[PDB]
């Protein structure tokens, strides 16, 4: 019965850090998707706007 | 390599002849039409950064109201004398306030 | 790419010639007719927000 209090806390502490890792996963993946889009948009627009205007 | 340079010269001579064939005045207004749609592409991406900025602010409001919920569960545990459950609720509250500071930092950058 | 820019210039030259062909005064009243039906589209959607609010 003393062991089962210890196991019931260890089981709750394990799912608590699994739960934490899952919320972190969503936020980290979101930042990676956003950063991919920011780089492509900024570089593509700046290059095209300089290039077409100068040629014309 | 030498044959790459010679290859690009025969290809460039034909491409330059085609560039001579179109009127520079017509190509200059086509370039302004093209440049106007380039601004159309930029506004869509920029507007989506505003949507993404607001999405991190939504997550911040979700995690901060979840922290208030857990604080109410901690208060309930303390009036019920279950101090062990109050500490458990405070641990959930701490991870929500620490990630809220990360989202505040992300939102400041955005 | 270079051939995309050259391609849009040959296509734009033909499109600009067609834009020169129509009278700007007639196209300006066609634009007012078009703009009046644009307000017709907005009122239907706005009225449906009132219906959704009531729901």
């Amino acid at each position: 019965r003393t062991m089962s209090e210890n196991l019931r806390r260890n089981l709750a502490a394990l799912e608590a850090k699994i739960s934490e890792a899952k919320t972190k996963k969503n936020m980290l993946q979101a930042r990676a998707k956003a950063a991919k889009a920011n780089a492509e948009l900024q570089q593509t627009l700046a290059a095209a706007a300089a290039a077409a205007a100068a040629a014309a | 390599g030498l044959f790459d340079r010679l290859g690009r010269v025969v290809r460039a001579n034909l491409n330059d002849l085609v560039s001579k064939a179109e009127d520079p005045e017509k190509v200059l207004e086509q370039a302004v039409i093209d440049m106007q749609e380039d601004l159309v592409q930029l506004r869509q991406a920029v507007a989506r950064t505003i949507a993404e900025e607001k999405r991190t602010e939504q997550r911040l409001n979700q995690d901060t109201q979840e922290a208030k919920k857990w604080e109410d569960r901690a208060k309930l545990a303390l009036t019920n004398g279950e101090e062990n459950l109050a500490r458990e609720a405070l641990a959930r509250k701490k991870s929500l306030t620490d990630t809220a500071a990360a989202y505040q930092t992300q939102l400041a950058q955005q």
